[PDB]
């Protein structure tokens, strides 16, 4: 994602046999992550109903 | 003359389909062991899984 940052500068001194400069602006960067994850787990049968419960 | 069977052509037959008996035998019952007791039926059945008790 971009943005835009803000402007900043000198006034100047305002003045003859001389003419001003304009200026400018600039830009900027942004960045993320996705991430993904899981596991799992499982049993035996025969210990499940030989133990008494599940 | 005839249509004489040495011309028409003859189908055949199948008919399905039979299991077929097993030997050899197996029996030795009614004996030792027979005879289901109730003492065994709390041993089997879940909960309270074995193995086995006294």
């Amino acid at each position: 994602m971009p943005y835009w940052n803000d402007l900043d500068g000198d006034s100047q001194v305002l003045n003859d046999t001389d003419d001003l400069v304009p200026q400018k602006i600039n830009a900027g960067q942004d960045k993320a992550v996705l991430i993904l994850r899981g596991n799992a787990w499982s049993s035996h049968d025969l210990a499940a109903t030989l133990s008494g419960s599940d | 003359a005839y249509t004489k069977i040495s011309d028409v052509i003859v189908p055949e037959l199948f008919n399905p389909y039979v299991i077929n008996t097993t030997t050899q035998l197996s029996a030795f019952f009614q004996s030792g062991i027979a005879a289901t007791d109730d003492e065994l039926n709390a041993l089997a059945k879940k909960a309270g899984g074995g193995s086995t008790l006294n």
